[PDB]
This record gives C-alpha cells, structure tokens and sequence, in this order.
C-alpha cells in the first residue's frame, strides 16, 4: 500500500486515510516497515507530508501522528532518519524547521522528536566539499541561520525539551562557528547575521553566566572570531571586535570599553586578551597575516585597534632589532665575500694554515658556516613553528623564505666538498655567495621608501617574465634549430659555438661572420631579420606593456601593501624571541574594567586609544 | 556540561540476545512476551568519568531482507560490540571468518568489543544434555579470553540479559573505548 498511501498523503486528502487503523491492527504491520518506507532514501510518510504542503497546514499530520501513537512506535516513526548518502542523517525536525512553520514544529517537539539530530549528508557539506548548504548540522544551527529568531526562541527555551546552545557537532563547530560560516559580506546579510549573533550569545550568557560561549573551540582549534578572521568574512569579524554591551547585567563579556571623554576628545578601551598571544595560543593577527588566499585580508588589517598595535609594537623594540639585523647580515656578507676573494686557487684543499693571514682567513671560513648552519635550523625552527606550513606558504609566497633554505645548503655542501671534492667547491661555494647577496631583499622590504619594490620584482619576476619566456624560448628554440640544420660544415662543439655565437648576438654585440660558409646565405639573412624584428621590435619591449600594467597595480596598492609587508616583517622579528623575553614584552594595561556576577575583579589585558569627533554634541 | 553524542553499533548472529541486550540497557526491563527484530533510533545517556555521553543505539540482522540495508548502518560508526553466544558454538568460528573482514571492510580503525551472551546458559543441564547429540560443549570463557587476543578486540566480556549482570559495565566499557581519540594516522601518505 506504499504507493497509494504516498499519493493519499501528497494530494493532502484526509478522508482516505480512513480505515488505515483497523488494517493496521489487522494485519500488525507498522508504519515503519521497509515495504512503507521509499526505498531510494528510506523516506516515510512524514516527510513526504511536510515536503509538499498547501499555506503550512498540510492537515494530515495529526492524524498519522494519532495512528502512529495508537500503533505504539511513535519515537521510532517521528524521528526516523534518511538513509543513502545526499540526504543522510536529515529528520522531519529539520523540514519542519525549513518551511518556516512553527505549528508543526511545536508539534514535532511535544510529540517527542528529537531535537539533537545531526544531518550529515553530502548535500549538507559544506560549498567547497560538495554540499550545497552549511548550517552546523543540527536544528537549533539550521534556524538560526535560516533567520527565524521566534523558532530559536520557542526552541531554546521550551517546557519539554531544550536545545543546549553549547553544542558541538562532527566537526565541532557550535552555533556561532555554523552562523559565522553562512555569514557573507552583502549588506542585507551581515544585519541579521550580527543581530542572531548577538541574540544567541546573550542568551547563553544569561542562561549560564560561569560559562562563555565563544570560548569552545572546533576540533580544528579556532574559535568563531579566529574562524571568521580565517575565512575572511569582515562583516561579522569587525562588529565582533568592538562588541560592546549596555547591558549592566551582561555587561562583561563585552570587548569595547569607553575609557573617558575631553571635549571632541574621546578615549576607548579595547580589548585583546585573544586578538595577540605571546606563544601561549594562535593569535588572529597571525593568522591573518601569514595565512594566503584571504578574500579580504587588506580590509581586515585596517581596523581601530590592529593599526595602534602594530604601531606600538614597532615602536617599542621593531625598529631597534631590525637595524640590528641589516648591520649584522651586512657585516656577515662582507665577510663571506672578503673569504671568497682570497681563497687560494693553488694547492689541494684543505690548506695548512700556518702564516700570520691565516688566523683571519680561517676565521672567515668558520664563521659563514656556522652562520649558514643558524640559518638552516632557524629555519626548521620556523616551520615547525607555524605548524608545518604547506606549500602554498614557501613556493607561491614569502619567497626569501626558501631561498635561505637554498642558501643553508650550498654553503653547508660546499664544505663537504671542500674536506674530500678539494677541486670543485669554488664552483657552489661561489653562487651561494651570489644568492646570498641577491636574497637581501627581506631586510628591504621593511623600509617604506623601498617596501614595494622588493615585492614587486619578486612578483614580476615569476609570473610575468616566465609567462613571456616561454613564449620566447619558443621562438630561440626554432630559429636556433632552424639555423643549425641550415649551415653547412662542409658535431656538438659546432652546435655549443653556434649557440654561443648566436647569444653573443642576440645580447646586441657580435659580428655576422657564420653567413660565409653556409649555402643559401639569403635566406639565412632573411630568417636572421625576421628574429631579430620579432623578438627585439616587438616581444623585447611589449613586455613591457604588462610589466608597466603590474607595476601600474602596485602603484594603486602602494600604501596597503607596504603596511602589510611592514606587519609581517615585525611579527616576523617578534616571532624569533623566546617565550619569556616575548612575555617581559607584553604590551598593555590590567585595567580591572568590571567585575564578575559574584564581584570577582575581570583583570583582563587590554589597550586604550583615542579619536577625535566634532559633531557629537 | 555539554553531552557528547557517540555512535554504537551492535553486530552478531541471530538469536544472540543483541536485541535483548540494547533492551535490558533502555528499559532495565527484559521483555517476556514481543521482542523487536531491532531496535533502532535510540539515543541512552551514560556518565563514566566526569564526563556526559549519549549514545546512539543501532542494531543489525540478516533474517529477512536486512542484509542488503546492513552495510548503509556501518559509515561513522564510534565503536562496535561484536556479540555471540556462549549457548551455541557455532556462533564463535564465524566471527573471524566472515564477520570480521567486513567489519575491517566497511568502518576500519573502528574500536571492537567482543562479548558473549548466556552466561548461565552455559551451566545449565537441559542445554548439555541437547548439545552433546552432536558431540559439541558450552563455550568456554577462556577460550573467549583468548579468541579476544587474536582478533585483536579491545575488551572481551559476558552478558546475561535475564538476570541483567554485566550490562552496565559492558556498555560503560563500550563508551570508554569510544572515548579514547585513537592513534593519528598510520603509514600516511606524503
Ligand atoms: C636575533 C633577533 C634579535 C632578531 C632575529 N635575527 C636573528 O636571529 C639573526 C640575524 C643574523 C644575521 C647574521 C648572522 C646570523 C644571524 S641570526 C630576527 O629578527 N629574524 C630571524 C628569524 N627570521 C626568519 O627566520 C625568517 C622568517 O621566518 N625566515 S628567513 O627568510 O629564511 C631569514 C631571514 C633573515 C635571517 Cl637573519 C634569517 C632567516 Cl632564516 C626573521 C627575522
Ligand atoms: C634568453 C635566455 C633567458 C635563455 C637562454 C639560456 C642561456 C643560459 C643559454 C643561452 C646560450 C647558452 C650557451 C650556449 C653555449 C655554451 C658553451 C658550453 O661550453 C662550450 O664552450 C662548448 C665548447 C666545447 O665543449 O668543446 C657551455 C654553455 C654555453 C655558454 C651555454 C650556456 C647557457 C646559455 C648562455
Ligand atoms: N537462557 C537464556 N536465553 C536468552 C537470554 N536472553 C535472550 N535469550 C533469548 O535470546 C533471544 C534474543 O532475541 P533476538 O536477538 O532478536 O533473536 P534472533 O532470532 O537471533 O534475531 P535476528 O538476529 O535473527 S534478527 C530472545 O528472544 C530470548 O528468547 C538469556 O539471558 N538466557
């Protein structure tokens, strides 16, 4: 009877269920048995009910209901879950809160539905995964971010059943973590967003005050601010950040204060207990620094307290180590290259070092090593640091972090060499000294003057020039196979000194002798001039057409970019202290702001700014 | 402050008492007169060590037709009892023949609960006195010691559903094991 109760129960009508009861009795066959139920999903009549309904009133519920309640398996009917995989864990709570009906969800809750079902279907994963819809899995989330304050409301406090707030799901995200994820930056949005936000967290502050809502974690370790700072959504992130609550019941777990007023003068207090961390946990300015593919990191980074913290740390101790840095590098190098210069070339090394200059030239030696050896574990230090950062991290950006790493081997290599292949380290020991001196860059890019340009070459160098070399080496690689085949010798050192020949042209230098030998000479000429108009005329300086474009972009970006590469070169510094000296450096006040419901003082660490307003009278 | 929601699959062959077991666990009281073929969508709160754990009770059989919708109960699975009889024999040289293999198929790096049914059974007349018609014996508890040891189970233990021994501790046993966050990934590919 699964088909004709299906079409009864799609067309609404509530007559025809009629003497379902007495056959049910009849025959002891229940409503949840595999013959009812659909097989494509194991869907049953309820769903199929509250699927497809006229204005919400369906009109048959209550009666399966009664039949299912008189059949005696109404818990098992009501909260049947979905099998297959789309659709997997969904319940007839989670419908009835979708269709925006509070009726039949007040029903559902009184019956007995459970109220903690979790949905864990393909479908309900999130965007990037292969679901169409996120919402946390869990029917209090799905209301809340559907907009439905009254069902959050009836659900959250309700005489037969509650939905506790602070509740993880899979993947342990909580209300807040779903809310902040369905959370985007059009302007209708981010109101409700924050508006539910807000809601939902003074009622889990009120309900319990020991407890913080925000403070549970996800098993990936972020909290929603750190989530939202993550996923770069700055509607919700910013209003999180200068919450302030008027309430004097609930007023503690707010994150602005007003410190005092001077006339236009006004002075607040914000707070960054979580927003920077000396080691101890992840701090949101880190993450929104280091981590890449932000869709709004610029944005983000220019916020009330973020450019004040940033200014006093730099202040306070960046600019006396990052002198420090260049002068000790720059000493450094020079003395590597002072090393490489009076390296003696007769003899098999290792030398005896015996005369007066050898005390100083041993000295050189010993020194770059050790100093590679440094760099080589300050940068394993630095990777595990972050976590063991991908790919994505050292290729794509923050390229002099991988170059050191280059550095840290060829000059270690050299060494190896250097004990036993006697012959041959000059060959590696000097191009780690040139790479060494072209990777200084790093210190550069913390000065303002010069901050973009370190950016930029490394920016064009990779993506433009490349894309334009590839063109290019397709056009050498022809015409130099074309001219070799060509001429006629009457093999390999021929070739090499053609090439060489041909380059030594290409520079601009050179004379055209090789057309003396060859037969066909014209037609040599002819494909001689068609290389030289395209490559010189047209790719050499068209180029730079794209080049000029880039450098264009940069220049529009100018000042947000500097002020990144600033942050990130002073967190850099900081990064590198130990724990103890980080922590002697704390930066802010103990400001015991308010105290806790018993009177307990709050003592949080927080900072103090102040602005200006004219029209505030 | 925050229950934590687990999910526990019972798997065993029929007429094992697993229905009867999950029942004696929700109702504390064994049914004398109708027992469910299974009994399913049911969630059981339980406290161990300081912390709240509510978990969801499925079952699985192959009498009629569930066989093909087993395997759909398996994915996300937080810890498995497998169950047998110690009344009937034959109901332990299956487990690592048969049942095993699919377990490890489906829900792999999965924590194994061996348990065994009928404890009293095992002493009773009336059942040796059947049983010797075809020269078999009761199980013997420390051949269960042991078969736990090489199918690798996290715990072995014993049920009687009618005199409800056991049941609490056995399930607690369940959930501590369900608990525990498992060992990182192992031989994980670079
Ligand atoms: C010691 C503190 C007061 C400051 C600290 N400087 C140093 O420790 C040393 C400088 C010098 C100079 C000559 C010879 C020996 C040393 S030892 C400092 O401020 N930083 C180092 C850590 N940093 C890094 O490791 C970046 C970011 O992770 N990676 S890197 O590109 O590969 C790099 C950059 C510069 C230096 Cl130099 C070493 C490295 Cl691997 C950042 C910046
Ligand atoms: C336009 C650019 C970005 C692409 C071309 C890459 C260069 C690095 C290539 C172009 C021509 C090449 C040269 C062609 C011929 C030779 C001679 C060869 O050794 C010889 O002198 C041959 C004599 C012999 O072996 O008997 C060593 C490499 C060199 C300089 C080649 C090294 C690499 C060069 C400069
Ligand atoms: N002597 C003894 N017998 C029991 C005890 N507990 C259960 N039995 C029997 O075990 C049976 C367990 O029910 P059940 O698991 O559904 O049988 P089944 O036929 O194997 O079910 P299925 O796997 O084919 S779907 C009960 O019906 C009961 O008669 C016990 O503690 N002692």
């Amino acid at each position: 009877n699964r088909p004709i109760l299906f079409d009864i129960v799609s067309r609404g009508s509530t007559a025809d269920l009629d003497g379902l009861l007495p056959f049910l009795l009849t025959h002891k066959k229940r409503l949840t048995d595999e013959e009812f139920r659909e097989p494509s999903t194991g869907k049953t009549c309820l769903p199929k009910a509250l699927l497809n309904l006229s204005n919400g009133r369906n009109d048959t519920i209550p009666v399966l209901l009664d039949i299912a309640e008189r059949t005696g398996n109404m818990r098992e009917f009501i909260n049947s879950p979905f099998r297959d995989i789309y659709y997997r864990g969904q319940t007839a709570l989670h419908i009835a809160i979708e269709r925006r009906c509070k009726h039949y969800v007040e029903l559902l809750v009184a019956q007995g539905a459970d109220v903690h079902a979790q949905a864990r279907g393909r479908f309900f994963q999130p965007k990037d995964e292969g679901g169409y819809f996120y919402f946390g899995e869990l029917p209090l989330s799905l209301a809340a971010c559907t907009n439905q304050p009254h069902i959050v409301n009836y659900l959250t406090e309700n005489p037969h059943k509650k939905a506790d707030m602070r509740r993880q799901d899979s993947r342990g995200n909580t209300v807040l973590h779903a809310l902040v994820a369905i959370a985007d930056n059009t302007r209708e949005n981010t109101k409700f967003v924050t508006k539910m936000y807000d809601l939902l967290l003074l009622k889990c502050a009120r309900l319990f005050p020991d407890s913080n809502l925000e403070a549970v974690l996800n098993n990936d370790g972020l909290s929603p601010l750190m989530m939202a700072a993550k996923t770069g959504k700055i509607g919700i992130f910013q209003h999180i950040i200068r919450r302030e609550v008027t309430d004097e019941d609930t007023r503690h777990l707010s994150r602005k204060f007003k410190d005092w007023a001077y006339g236009p003068v006004y002075s607040s207090l914000y707070d960054l207990s979580s927003l920077d961390t000396c080691g101890e946990e992840a701090s949101v300015l880190e993450i929104l620094v280091y981590n890449s593919k932000i869709e709004n990191r610029h944005e983000m980074l220019a916020v009330e307290p973020i450019n004040e913290l940033l200014r006093d740390k730099w202040r306070k101790f960046g600019a006396v180590s990052f002198y420090i840095n260049v002068v000790s590098y720059l000493c450094a190098m020079v003395i590597f290259t002072l090393t490489a210069y009076y390296q003696p070339l007769e003899g098999t090394p290792p030398y005896p070092y015996r005369t007066t200059v050898d005390y100083l030239r041993l000295a050189g030696e010993v020194i770059t090593l050790f100093t590679g050896v440094l760099f080589f574990f300050t940068n394993i230090k630095d990777l595990f640091m972050k976590k063991c950062p991908g790919v994505n991290s050292l290729f794509i950006d923050g390229s002099f972090q991988l170059l050191y790493f280059i550095y840290s081997v060829l000059v270690i290599v050299s060494a190896a060499l250097y004990l036993a292949g006697i012959e041959a380290y000059l060959a590696v020991m000097v191009f780690a000294l040139v790479l060494g001196w072209m990777n200084a860059l790093y210190f550069t890019r913390g000065l303002k003057l010069t901050g973009t340009y370190s950016i930029m070459i490394q920016k064009i160098l990779f993506k433009d020039l490349f894309r334009f070399l590839l063109v290019y080496l397709l056009f050498m690689i022809g015409y130099a196979s074309a001219l070799v085949s060509l001429l006629n010798p009457c093999d390999s050192e021929t070739f090499s000194t053609f090439l060489l020949d041909l380059f030594k042209l290409t520079i601009g230098m050179g004379d055209l002798e090789m057309l003396s030998s060859t037969k066909y000479p014209v037609v040599f000429i002819i494909l001689l001039v068609t290389y030289i108009i395209l490559t010189f005329v047209l790719l050499l300086n068209m180029l730079i057409a794209l080049m000029g474009e880039t450098v264009g972009q940069v220049s529009k970006e100018s000042k947000h970019i500097w002020k990144l590469q600033w942050a990130t070169t002073i967190l850099d510094i900081e990064r590198s202290f130990p724990v103890f000296l980080r922590k002697a450096f704390r930066s802010g006040e103990m400001v015991t702001v308010g105290k806790s419901s018993d009177g307990t003082p709050d003592r949080r660490w927080c900072f103090r700014v102040d602005e200006v307003n004219w029209s505030h009278w | 402050m925050a229950a934590i929601r687990k999910k526990l699959v019972i798997v065993g062959d029929g007429a094992c008492g697993k229905t009867c077991l999950l029942i004696v666990f929700s109702k504390d009281q064994f049914p004398e007169v109708y027992v469910p073929t299974v009994f399913e969508n049911y969630v059981a709160d339980i406290e161990v060590d300081g912390k709240q754990v509510e978990l969801a009770l499925w079952d699985t059989a192959g009498q009629e037709d569930y066989d093909r919708l087993r395997p759909l109960s398996y994915p996300d699975t937080d810890v498995i009892l497998m169950c047998f009889s110690i009344d009937s024999p034959d109901s332990l040289e299956n487990i690592p023949e048969k049942w095993t293999p699919e377990v490890k198929h489906f829900c792999p790096n999965v924590p194994i609960i061996l348990v065994g049914n009928k404890k009293d059974l095992r002493n009773d007349e009336h059942t040796r006195r059947e049983l010797a018609k075809m020269k078999q014996e009761p199980v013997k508890p420390e051949e269960g010691r042991d078969m736990a040891n090489r199918i690798g189970a996290f715990g072995y233990m014993e049920c009687s559903a009618k005199t409800k021994d056991g049941v609490r501790e056995v399930f607690e046993m369940a959930t501590r094991a369900a608990l525990q966050a498992r060992r990182g990934k192992k031989k994980s590919g670079c």
